[PDB]
């Protein structure tokens, strides 16, 4: 009886011990995940601005070559 | 009187920015195009002068929604107009003029 | 002005996407004239010490080529400096 | 429901996106060895060829 | 001859791995369990 | 004798945890 | 210009204890933080005159903790840098970096983050610890592959002390260097190395002391992080900063182990008859005797060395020297650099500790040489590792508290290739 | 836009789901044909080297 209580309590102190390293895992699990979508937002904005200044760019260099041509 | 005027003037500008924007937009691909096939030039003078001095022994020249399709043969054509032959070639040669 | 901002957001985005293309075009065509650049001048530089021997004879003393035979000829100048 | 779906497929579309990456460049890198090796004993059949002569 | 018998040998013919393999392993792990939720 | 169904319980549970502790220690690694 | 300083373990923290108080001594800084630009490399300033340095004390038994916040440097230092754990590691890598290593990092962590962002130009960590104990080893491996993943490009130098040839305290201290050495190696970037005996011998000999504490090493070492720092903070004619330490005495990715000398390191008594010009003093710094690590040069080839001289110096006096340290033939540098100097000047002379062992000296110089003097000291910590591993003695603590097999299958294999690449290197 | 979301996605998988088999069959007939190719280039010289022995 007193062998069955104490596997009892062991397999109490383990439940709490694997419950809170799952807690820590998941919370720790949720932050990674509001990390990369941000992140993943922050490099659809850069991809935009990279376009902007390429179509920005292009028109620079068509305003170049027209000098050129008058020159 | 205000909204009539604003009527007016909305087409006039409607004229203008249809005719800026479509010949602004021919005018740059003309530009890039010449740009590219100035480069592409270049590609061919480099791989016509690799092979006949190093390893060629023989080196030949290639040939030459509907503006989308178009565009993407022309840019496929310039990209494709040296094959991965080619680069393997290139990167196997620098290794081997390195040792 | 509907019709103004609809025939408008069509010119960008096409002159967006053309550009875009374009310059992954470019980069990769510039990429391919830098290795070979860099093969020139690795050629230019490795001649210097040949002798005009294989300065003027590199290869000894007609159909399509294949990838495996492609470079006998260097190397046989190769195994010359061997 | 089409949100929950949503999410499925963006993890499980990631996972099988990692895996493809991998397995890409070390095949490169493979393919990479195999022409090496096929060079070098390349070379090494035409300096014997060399000796030969 | 003499040339020949010269140089024989040229005639003829970590942590990273590690941090590698245990990223790959993970990465299987997760794959294999994909899998078994999609098929059941 | 009930402790021993409880224990049991824990003893199931226990596994489960183990299992999804796994499967949290590689979606860290791949996140 | 700021460095951070982070102190894990016993060791670590009681050679901060001396180098605080040589740098409050350096820069006028009273103990409790006030004097009636230079400074700003390791102090922070706020209040009415009161500055804080920017430095962790970390580590897990509170028994040492405990002595510097009450003893005469309560006021010195942010009461919250000052962690304390709750149990010491015991001697065990996987206590130190496995059972309770996971609990005190994240303190740690989010502490070291909100130092660098006060810091207002982020320059180098610097990281003391000791490999022959779990405490130090453990959770100073950790904490360096967590600042690695973190910030990954700013430099990192471990002040890192090897167990003795032979005067060994703890008797794990194999097993754990050879488990440190696992991170030691491929995650801090320049690795200042240190050796409690040869400091003994240095004592004994030159400062004439037979019985030597603690307290002289840590002074000693204080002096040689001070002498290292010096470039950062003062005015000099060859100003010489981490960034030229990474560039210059690291030829390859993994060759980073650098011993140190310190010359004059001279008694009271003998500083008036005993002339101490740099022509002598070069010289007096490239003895084998004069290492701080035990370990014979004679034995190896000299990669890269660098000089730093605080105090009086002329820069022609060190051309002078260093002609004739290469004219000399006992010693013989590696053939592949002809310049295989690394010469820096300051203006600030040594700054003497009062009631210290040391003299107020006009000049001293500081040497660190990279060379391949060093797979010795490996191959005899991977004897003396093994031999005990043969029996599987000891190693049924660390299977309990976490290691398996394949922790000491990698760390000894690592251990083979890294004295492999000393060996290859050297001719 | 949930819906569109759900097709894109899933067309997305189904692609880099044939694209991951066919490169892991390109592994699969590379490793095999390692071996076996590097002598075959040895006897396209085969007959040349004969000929001069
Ligand atoms: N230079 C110097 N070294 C010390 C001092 N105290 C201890 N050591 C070194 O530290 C080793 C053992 O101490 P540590 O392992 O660092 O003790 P700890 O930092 O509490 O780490 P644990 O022992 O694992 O708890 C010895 O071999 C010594 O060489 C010191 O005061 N000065
Ligand atoms: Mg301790």
């Amino acid at each position: 009886v007193k062998r069955a209580e104490d596997d009892l309590l062991a397999a109490r102190r383990a439940n709490t011990s694997l419950r809170a390293d799952r807690a820590k895992l998941d919370e720790t699990i949720s932050t990674l995940k509001l990390e990369n979508d941000m992140v993943s937002r922050q490099v659809k904005g850069s991809v935009e601005a990279r376009e902007k200044a390429l179509v920005d760019h292009d028109v620079l260099a068509l305003e170049v070559k027209r000098l050129r041509d008058i020159l | 009187k205000r909204i009539t005027e604003q009527f007016k003037d909305l087409q006039s500008k409607f004229r203008h920015f249809e005719l800026v924007d479509t010949k602004k937009y021919k005018e740059v691909w003309g530009m890039k195009e010449a740009d590219v096939a100035a480069l592409v030039r270049q590609l061919l003078q480099a791989d016509k002068v690799l092979h006949e001095q190093q390893l060629g022994w023989d080196w030949r020249p290639p040939d030459d929604r509907r503006a989308a399709e178009r565009e993407q043969e022309f840019w496929s054509r310039m990209t494709h107009v040296i094959s991965d032959k080619h680069t393997r070639v290139w990167g196997a040669l620098e290794k081997q003029l390195e040792k | 002005k509907s019709s103004m901002d609809a025939f408008r957001a069509g010119q960008a985005e096409r002159l967006k996407q053309l550009s875009l293309a374009s310059s992954g075009a470019m980069e990769t065509l510039r990429g391919k004239l830098a290795v070979a650049e860099n093969v020139l001048k690795l050629a230019e530089l490795a001649r210097k010490y040949e002798t005009e021997q294989e300065k003027v004879l590199p290869f000894w003393n007609g159909s399509e080529v294949d990838e495996w035979d492609y470079l006998n000829c260097f190397f046989r100048r190769y195994n010359k400096a061997l | 429901n089409a949100e929950r779906q949503i999410k499925n497929l963006e993890w499980e579309n990631e996972v099988l996106s990692q895996r493809f990456s991998k397995v890409q460049t070390e095949r490169d890198e493979l393919y990479g060895k195999f022409e090496a090796s096929i060079y070098d004993v390349q070379q090494k059949t035409g300096l014997k060829s060399a000796l030969l002569e | 001859v003499d040339l020949e018998s010269f140089l024989p040998s040229r005639l003829l013919n970590q942590r990273k791995e590690a941090a590698v393999q245990r990223d790959l392993k993970a990465i299987n792990d997760l794959l294999d369990t994909a899998k078994g939720t999609a098929g059941r | 004798i009930g402790c021993q169904q409880e224990l049991v319980g824990l003893q199931n549970e226990n596994g489960g945890l183990t299992e999804t502790l796994a499967r949290l220690r590689a979606e860290h690694t791949v996140l | 210009r700021e460095v951070i300083s982070i102190h894990i373990g016993q060791a670590g923290i009681q050679v901060g204890n001396a180098c605080w108080e040589l740098y409050c001594l350096e820069h006028g800084i009273q103990p409790d933080g006030q004097m009636p630009d230079a400074f700003n490399t390791f102090f922070s300033e706020t209040g009415a005159g009161k500055h804080v340095p920017r430095c962790i004390f970390l580590d897990l038994e509170p028994t040492v903790v405990d002595e510097v916040r009450t003893g005469t440097y309560r006021q010195l230092f942010h009461p919250e840098q000052l962690i304390s754990g709750k149990e010491d590691a015991a001697n065990n890598f996987a206590r130190g970096h496995y059972t309770i290593g996971k609990e005190i990092v994240d303190l740690a962590l989010d502490r070291i983050r909100k130092l660098a962002d006060n810091c207002t130009g982020l320059q180098g960590f610097l990281v003391f610890n000791a490999v022959g104990g779990g405490t130090g080893s453990g959770l100073g491996s950790l904490l360096l592959e967590r600042l690695s993943v973190d910030y990954g490009k700013k430099s990192k130098l471990g002040f890192t002390v090897y167990p003795s040839p032979q005067v060994s305290t703890a008797v794990v201290e194999p097993y754990n260097s050879v488990l440190s050495t696992h991170s030691l190696l491929e995650h801090t970037d320049v690795a200042v190395m240190l050796d409690n005996e040869a400091i003994y011998d240095i004592c004994r000999r030159s400062l004439d002391i037979e019985r030597p504490t603690y307290t002289n090493l840590n002074r000693l070492i204080a002096q040689v992080i001070s002498s290292l720092t010096a470039s950062l903070r003062f005015d000099g004619a060859l100003n010489v900063d981490i960034t030229e330490f990474q560039t210059n005495l690291v030829p390859y990715p993994r060759i980073h182990f650098m011993l140190s000398s310190y010359a004059p390191i001279i008694s009271a008594e003998k500083a008036y008859h005993e002339q101490l010009s740099v022509a002598e003093i070069t010289n007096a710094a490239f003895e084998p005797a004069s290492m701080m690590v035990k370990c014979d040069p004679r034995h190896g080839k000299y990669m890269a060395c660098c000089l730093m001289y605080r105090g009086d110096v002329v820069p022609k006096d060190v051309n002078a020297s260093v002609a004739t340290i290469k004219t000399k033939r006992t010693i013989q540098f590696v053939d592949w650099c002809p310049t295989g100097f690394k010469c820096g000047i300051n203006y600030q002379p040594p700054t003497v500790v009062p009631g210290g062992d040391l003299a107020k000296v006009q000049r001293a110089v500081c040497m660190i040489s990279n060379s391949t003097a060093i797979g010795e000291i490996f191959s005899r910590l991977d004897h003396k590792f093994d031999l005990m591993y043969a029996k599987r003695a000891f190693v049924h603590w660390y299977v309990g508290e976490g290691m398996e097999e394949g922790e000491f299958s990698e760390a000894r294999e690592d251990l083979a290739a890294l004295e492999k690449d000393f060996e290859e290197v050297g001719a």
